[PDB]
């Protein structure tokens, strides 16, 4: 009665963060301690919670939001932030309860010759509310000219693709993160520490 | 930052038949996840002939629909441009290029150049 953490964390494939993935996590026990030193993570932020006091918490829902990112762009997963990942991918809220995990993964997601499966979006015409998903992939009028379905300067297809090769800097490395989300509503708390 | 875009392939064919250029890319740094091969004719405007990013999202110009295929190299940063069924329009420079953040690149090299006479 664990809470499947291991499914998040040590999936084999990852989501591109325009179309990020979300798991909901319920009626479980967690261990955040244990999670917290089950690998050498290079991001672990908390807002509104920490990781000494989640084991003594109970919530009615955690979620567990993933997806890859380039190493630069982490730091925009988190409240108040802006950029193309924040405004246009994955926008955290102002009041974002929860943690924010990232580890290295260019062992697993770049290739000799770009990784090209990891997308994220480039255009859009207005900025995403928090834990909105985009992922329509429609022509970008980014001019006053209409595009009529023609691709061209001004008209673009929405979304980029990383291309993420292993020589690339660690700021343009591929990410794997994980966002935990804390909801406590008016209903039973099922997501419980250790502690309880 | 610097990349080289280097265009081959073009050449002088007769109605009907085949060239398959190629976009390889080197250097330090670029963004190669969308590559776009332009063209250009003889007093005409340059337009957008084809274009892939990631895998699989492709775009192709009405003209060229079902004609031309746009591939990756498994191995390299190289993609290709497999023009079949070739038409006396199709004759233009041929030019290949990808995005610098919200627009493409300003690179405008040698392009290779592609005719089909009668
Ligand atoms: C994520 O996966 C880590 C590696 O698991 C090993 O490889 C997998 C492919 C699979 O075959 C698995 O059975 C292997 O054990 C886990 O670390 C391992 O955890 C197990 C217990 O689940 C432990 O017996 C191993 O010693 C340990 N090995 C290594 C190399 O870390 C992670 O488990 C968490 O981290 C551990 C350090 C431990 O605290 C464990 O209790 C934790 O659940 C997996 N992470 C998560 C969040 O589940």
């Amino acid at each position: 009665n664990l809470c499947p953490f291991g499914e998040v964390f040590n999936a084999t494939r990852f989501a591109s963060v325009y179309a990020w993935n979300r798991k909901r996590i319920s009626n479980c026990v967690a261990d955040y301690s244990v999670l917290y030193n089950s690998a050498s993570f290079s991001t672990f932020k908390c807002y509104g919670v920490s990781p000494t006091k989640l084991n003594d918490l109970c919530f009615t829902n955690v979620y567990a939001d993933s997806f890859v990112i380039r190493g630069d762009e982490v730091r925009q997963i988190a409240p108040g932030q802006t950029g193309k990942i924040a405004d246009y991918n994955y926008k955290l809220p102002d009041d974002f309860t929860g943690c924010v995990i990232a580890w290295n993964s260019n062992n697993l997601d770049s290739k000799v010759g770009g990784n090209y499966n990891y997308l994220y979006r480039l255009f859009r015409k207005s900025n995403l509310k928090p834990f909105e998903r985009d992922i329509s992939t429609e022509i970008y009028q980014a001019g006053s000219t209409p595009c009529n379905g023609v691709e061209g300067f001004n008209c673009y297809f929405p979304l980029q693709s990383y291309g993420f090769q292993p020589t690339n800097g660690v700021g343009y490395q591929p990410y794997r993160v994980v966002v935990l989300s804390f909801e406590l509503l008016h209903a039973p708390a099922t997501v419980c520490g250790p502690k309880k | 930052s610097q990349v080289q875009l280097q265009e081959s392939g073009g050449g002088l064919v007769q109605p009907g038949g085949s060239l398959r250029l190629s976009c390889a890319a080197s250097g330090s740094f670029f963004e190669f996840g969308t590559v776009g091969w332009f063209r250009q004719a003889p007093g005409k405007q340059r337009e957008l002939v084809s274009r892939i990013t990631g895998n699989d999202h492709r775009y192709y110009a009405d003209s060229v629909k079902g004609r031309f295929t746009i591939s990756r190299d498994n191995d390299e940063t190289t993609v290709y441009l497999q023009m079949d069924s070739l038409k006396p329009e199709d004759t233009a420079i041929y030019h290949c290029n990808i995005l610098e953040g919200q627009r493409w690149s300003n690179y405008w090299g040698q392009g290779t150049q592609v005719t089909v006479s009668a």
